[PDB]
RNA sequence: UUUGCUCCACACAAUAUAGAUGGAUACGAAUAAGGCGUCCUUGUGGCGUCGCUGAACCAUAGCAGGCUAGCAACGGUGCACUUGGCGGAAAGGCCUUGGGUGCUUGCUGGCGAAUUGCAAUGUCAUUUUGCGUGGGGAUAAAUCAUUUGUAUACGACUUAGA
RNA sequence: AGAACUGGCGAUGCGGGAUGAACCGAACGUAGAGUUAAGGUGCCGGAAUACACGCUCAUCAGACACCACAAAAGGUGUUAG
RNA sequence: GGCCAGCAUCAGUUUUGGUGGCAGGAUAAAUCCAUAGGAAUGUAGCUUGCCUCGGUAAGUAUUAUAGCCUGUG
């Protein structure tokens, strides 16, 4: 119909960090409607892919992807860690991300 | 959630308020805040104004033009304790702060689009009753801001056409309301109880 | 500590009704109307009939109850405002020099106007507040009387002339010249 | 406060035209040329416009010039500037603008013989001008090496920087000056000996 | 310190062959685990008795639970304090439904109101008093007067989202 | 021209009014105010519904306009016995209140095709007002 | 300066993107008080009801949504017209009339979908610009040099010049 | 300024104390995963605008060891004795 | 079989849930039941006194037309 969307809509928010020191290897999650760990610990292993665009068409696209997984939760408001095959550019803290169903345990 | 956030500055506590408009921002929220001038600070008015003179003191010796600047709106008093809550000197903090926009009064778009609260920063349910509080609208007057009551004045127009937009409204659902009524005891709406609808 | 609950009692006469809506008071009588907002309180008033209103304070501290009774007076004063009204007398005090005291009217005005106190060349012009009438007394030397539905009104408009005429750099110990509140009550008579 | 219309005259004297420019000699002299139609078609948008002020508008001032051939004075090019009306109502006051356009004003209509004035203007220029004639400083005494048109000290040690509190060689005159209170001993008129 | 348990704790001086069946002595500790408890029961012992720990042992220690959980009670409280220019005594009057849970506030109290952590602190009876009117400070009483009823005014409804679309009321 | 005082009304902390838990193991469950400790604390229990004679602090709680007759300080035994006397359980269940709750009990409920019926039945709904909203 | 400029239209090319993926869904005011309904004597009024969160409301089924038929309704909605009116706080958007046209999942039918091979964002948004096409529209000025001296260190300023 | 015992800095990065030789924590090969220390978790900033009982309103409140100061003496402010 | 993936079954490490069986203690303490006795923030009844036809209050009154407390089992 209107709505064709199969995935949860999520945000990059940091790296892992310190006060003082980053981990670029792991990105934190914030998704929506997950308010505790408990709520989040459904996304665990969930697939999330950063989707962007690109002038260059590569494999005929100008739409490009990196993929990561969630992979434990973060502190009390249901955040969420992940980690990305090639760790997120930065740029992107704060930009939207996309947690699918699969693996579905349901 | 939604694209853009309006949040109706009215009975809010400006610091907390602010603590939560940085927060949306750096995480990627649009947001406009509106009436800044019915923005509240907690400690009565001589206090804060007391402070705002602290404030005023600050200023580079050698050429006042490149010491801290004093803005005198309820905006941007406002913006000031936002600004403060951003890594404003990062191309990131200067990213989060494009996404917002502070006003005093409602002006257009935004007098005909929602505005929201945020509970945990209203004034009415945070500070103990009793308390002495302070409105921003009046400490910005008394050090400076030109336009009190000409803010005041668009309001009162502003304020008495929403009167009209709402009277229209209420009357359209009560026909609504009329509506549902003949429907109810009806099979699609006992089959629409059911589930919970 | 905090008290659970103390309350007042506001006695309402044959003459008057009393309506409190948020915390906006109206006493309406004989003498007219009075009414005054007491928002930055926190009571709870409640009737419980045509002569009784109570007034109370739950879960308050000191300074708060402290407050439940001055919100009892405040009302009060309205009442009687309403019924007996008030009248405020001052005299005239000086030494050497006849102060003269006049109603002057600049647009509309109503001022006090009080010429040569102390000699002063000085005119001295206190307003005249709305709410309170004021008429120079016969058959009474150097007196002043000002009378009202406003204990407040009336009352701070007597202060303000008595004020208007302090004297500087003298010995106010010796130069006891000036305008002197000499009896505070009520207009109607009998009580 | 913003301007939010403005509504001109029909027909534009050379002289106010000539301060829309700056080679009159060579232009093709265009301007207005197409608002002045404007009027042609009955007045329509002419009138939106005179009307969109008096619906609007917290204040209304005219656009006044001056007749600067009948001077003395080379210059040609005349001078434009708003004047605030203050007389009545806002309509009132459109109303008297619109029917004064390309009509004439005189000073009896707006000074009166001993009217306390004010008068704004630019003051005298004398270029880049020492520390001494610029502040009234004191002249440094006559044995001093290197110059005594100066002030000698220019700060302390600290703040380690000159401050925008002392006196220092530099334009002087070309000013904006407001000055007041200056009463009308005459006023008079050009068509009396 | 935390939340208390109250035990007894019996404990005796070493025997010898002059004096097998030493006295044995018991107090009633409140503390958050046994191990607390017979600290403080050497404690104590040692500023009544010629005992040590190195010359005595524990002989028993027991929790005690209170009688009638679910009863409230009014209770008087006897304590021992340090301020920082001199020592003291003072009587407070607490109403809980537990001993226990009664000098989990007291230590709270005597925080709060005087600054007294759990070190400069002594029990020195906790009793629950039988008949009303026997009950002294004016704090519980207020609470005891017949068909007691009051409002909670100025609600406060915790919100679960950061905003809201309507304008609280704190009616109730 | 009699006074007319407004009133404000709140429901009490007192011997018999009925509270609903709202943190806790029992949480969504009623239970009657039996005695009352301080300010803060009062004794609360609800045989009924399951929950265990207990101190609780009133933050955890929340009044409901429901009361029923108490003495104070009654044991379980007696509060179940009034309870059921003044039949609480249905009062509850009759109010708006209690009823939006269980409505959106049901509504977490459903099935996902549950959710297509229930869009399908809106759609049917909407036709036939949509109508009469429409004609007058 | 080799046919330039501008608004509307579509076509191709390029360049981006602080981050669309059903919907930013409009009283005001109070909070020791309010919203809504209803009656009335229209008020600081009577009576009813509601809250205890948007966990809502609205939308939502159809090749990412194809091609088709019918019925019940006369309702809904997209589009482009056209009627009357409103909005200047940054109005640049809101409301209203009328015929036209599409869609309608309100209900009942006929056909289609596979092989993208067990997932691979599987591409459906909106920025700015460039080149031609043809339907409207419009046909300037500034600067150098010269010149004034109400100006000036030099620039700048201020004048003058078909 | 000068001694005693130990532990350090000097010769040493790392986490904390904003900052800092010496304090707290912890001593270093290149890395993955996990759990912590000292210290934190409104926002800057990773982490509860968490829970709970009190106390505090300052027309120069207060806010965490080393540590970046305040005293005698006063108050019918308020609190508990 | 170069490159990169998905799922399955395992192994090492680890994190986060659900659920079953037991042990201890005042062989938890409570509630609940039975029983004895008691009291007041005194339930019914009664008395007297104002008081719009029965409501208030101040007496008496210990289970009655509510209940609670304490001990023992
Ligand atoms: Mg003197
Ligand atoms: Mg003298
Ligand atoms: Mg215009
Ligand atoms: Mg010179
Ligand atoms: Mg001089
Ligand atoms: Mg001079
Ligand atoms: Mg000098
Ligand atoms: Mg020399
Ligand atoms: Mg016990
Ligand atoms: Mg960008
Ligand atoms: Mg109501
Ligand atoms: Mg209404
Ligand atoms: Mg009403
Ligand atoms: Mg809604
Ligand atoms: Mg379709
Ligand atoms: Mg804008
Ligand atoms: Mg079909
Ligand atoms: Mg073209
Ligand atoms: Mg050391
Ligand atoms: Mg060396
Ligand atoms: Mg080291
Ligand atoms: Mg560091
Ligand atoms: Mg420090
Ligand atoms: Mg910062
Ligand atoms: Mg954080
Ligand atoms: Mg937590
Ligand atoms: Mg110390
Ligand atoms: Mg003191
Ligand atoms: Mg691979
Ligand atoms: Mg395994
Ligand atoms: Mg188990
Ligand atoms: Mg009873
Ligand atoms: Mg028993």
């Amino acid at each position: 119909a209107e709505s064709h969307r199969l995935y949860v809509k999520g945000k990059h928010l940091s790296y892992q960090r310190s006060k003082r020191v980053n981990n670029p290897n792991v990105s934190l999650i914030k998704i929506e409607g997950v308010a505790t760990p408990q709520d989040a610990q459904f996304y665990l292993g969930k697939r999330i892919a950063y989707v962007y665009r690109a002038s260059k068409e590569v494999r005929g696209s100008k739409i490009r992807v990196m993929w990561g997984k969630v992979t434990r939760t973060h502190g009390n408001s249901g955040v969420v860690r992940a980690t990305f095959r090639n760790n997120l550019p930065a740029k992107t803290f704060g930009a939207s991300v996309r947690i699918f169903l699969y693996p579905s345990n349901i | 959630v939604e694209p853009v956030v309006v949040i109706d500055g009215k009975g809010h506590l400006v610091g907390r308020l602010a603590s939560v408009v940085a927060k949306q921002l750096l995480n990627g929220q649009k947001i406009v805040v509106v009436r800044a001038e019915e923005l509240n600070i907690s400690g009565e008015f001589f206090r804060n104004k007391l402070k705002y003179h602290d404030f005023l003191r600050k200023a580079t010796a050698f050429n006042k033009t490149r010491g801290p600047f004093h803005f005198r709106a309820p905006s941007r008093i406002f913006y000031k304790a936002l600004r403060g809550m951003v890594s404003h000197k990062t191309a990131r903090g200067k990213a989060a702060l494009e996404r917002l926009k502070v006003f005093e009064g409602i002006p257009p778009p935004y007098d005909k689009k929602k505005r929201v609260v945020v509970p945990q920063a209203l004034r009415v349910l945070r500070l103990k009753p009793g308390r002495k509080y302070t409105t921003l609208g009046k400490l910005s007057t008394s050090v400076g801001w030109k336009y009190e009551d000409v803010v005041a004045k668009l309001e009162a127009k502003r304020k008495v056409s929403s009167a009209e937009y709402y009277a229209k409204k209420r009357a359209f659902t009560k026909k609504v309301a009329s509506a549902n009524a003949t429907a109810a005891e009806s099979d699609v709406a006992k089959q629409l109880a059911a589930l919970g609808y | 500590m905090k008290y659970i609950q103390t309350e007042q009692q506001i006695e309402v006469p044959e003459g008057v009704t009393v309506s409190i809506k948020s915390r906006i008071v109206k006493v309406v009588g004989p003498r007219g109307t009075l009414t005054k907002n007491l928002k930055h309180i926190d009571v709870t008033f409640t009737k419980v009939n045509n002569q009784l209103i109570k007034v109370a304070v739950h879960n308050g501290g000191r300074k708060h109850v402290a407050a439940l009774r001055t919100v009892k007076s405040l009302v009060d004063n309205m009442i009687t405002g309403v019924t007996k009204g008030y009248k405020y007398k001052m005299r005239y005090v000086y030494a050497h020099f006849p102060i003269n005291v006049n109603i002057v009217e600049k647009d509309g005005a109503k001022f006090i106007e009080v010429r040569n106190f102390l000699g002063d060349k000085k005119i001295r012009n206190v307003p005249v507040r709305d709410g309170v009438t004021i008429e120079f007394s016969t058959n009474v030397k150097d007196e002043i009387v000002l009378s009202g539905n406003s204990v407040e009104d009336v009352s701070q408009n007597a202060a303000d002339l008595q004020q208007i005429c302090r004297v500087r750099n003298k010995d106010i110990r010796k130069f006891l010249d000036g305008i002197y509140v000499s009896h505070k009550g009520f207009i109607t008579e009998d009580l | 406060l913003r301007s939010l219309t403005t509504v001109w005259a029909e027909h534009l004297s050379d002289e106010v035209k000539r301060r829309f420019y700056k080679n009159w000699y060579k232009s093709k002299k265009k301007a207005f040329t197409k608002y002045s139609a404007k009027y042609a078609q009955d007045g329509a948008g002419i009138e939106r416009e005179l009307a969109r002020i008096k619906k609007y508008a917290s204040v209304v001032r005219v656009l006044v010039h001056t007749q600067i051939r009948k001077t003395p004075l080379a210059q040609k090019k005349a001078h434009l500037a708003e004047i605030q009306l203050n007389g009545g109502s806002i309509s009132e006051k459109v109303d008297w603008a619109r029917e004064h356009f390309e009509k004439t004003v005189a000073v009896d209509s707006v000074f009166e013989q001993n009217e306390m004035i004010d008068a704004i203007a630019v003051t005298k220029g004398h270029g880049f001008e020492g520390v001494t004639h610029r502040w009234g400083t004191k002249k440094l005494p006559r044995k001093t090496h290197r110059g005594l048109r100066k002030v000698a000290c220019i700060g302390a040690w600290h703040p380690a920087h000159v401050m925008w509190s002392v006196a220092r060689a530099g334009q002087r005159g070309y000013h904006s000056r407001t000055s007041i209170n200056h009463k009308i001993y005459r006023v008079g008129k050009g068509d009396d000996e | 310190m935390a939340h208390f348990k109250e035990y007894q704790v019996i404990g005796r001086r070493l025997p010898t062959e002059s004096v097998p069946e030493p006295k044995l002595f018991r107090m009633r500790i409140f503390a958050s685990n046994e191990v607390i408890a017979k600290s403080r029961y050497w404690y104590f012992l040692q500023k009544l008795h010629k005992v040590k720990k190195a010359s005595g042992e524990i002989v028993s220690i027991n929790q005690i639970n209170e009688a009638h959980p679910t009863k409230v009670k009014n209770f008087g409280v006897w304590v021992r304090y340090d301020s920082r220019s001199g020592t003291h005594n003072m009587y407070k009057e607490i109403r809980d439904v537990s001993r226990v849970a009664a000098v989990e506030t007291l230590y709270q109290d005597m925080a709060a109101r005087h600054r007294a952590r759990f070190r400069s602190i002594h029990i020195l009876k906790v009793a629950e008093i039988e008949k009303t009117a026997d009950v002294k400070r004016q704090y519980v009483k207020q609470f005891l007067t017949k068909d007691l009823k009051f409002p909670l005014p100025h609600r406060v409804q915790k919100s679960t989202k950061t905003f809201s679309y309507k304008r609280p009321s704190t009616f109730y | 021209t009699d006074s007319i005082v407004k009133a404000s009304n709140w429901r009490l902390v007192e011997v018999g009014r009925v509270v609903l838990i709202k943190k806790g193991q029992s949480a969504g469950k009623l239970a009657a105010i039996v005695e009352i400790i301080d300010q803060k604390k009062v004794l609360i229990d609800g045989p009924k519904a399951g929950v265990p004679r207990q101190a609780i602090n009133l933050g955890q709680v929340v009044l409901t306009p429901l009361t029923f007759a108490l003495p104070r300080g009654a044991r379980t035994a007696t509060v179940s016995k009034k309870w059921a006397a003044a039949a609480v359980c249905e009062k509850w269940a009759a109010s708006s209140w209690a009823k939006k709750i269980a409505q959106r009990e049901r509504r977490a409920a459903l099935t996902d095709f549950e959710r297509f019926q229930v869009m399908v039945l809106r759609k049917q709904k909407r036709y036939t007002v949509k109508k009469a909203l429409a004609k007058a």
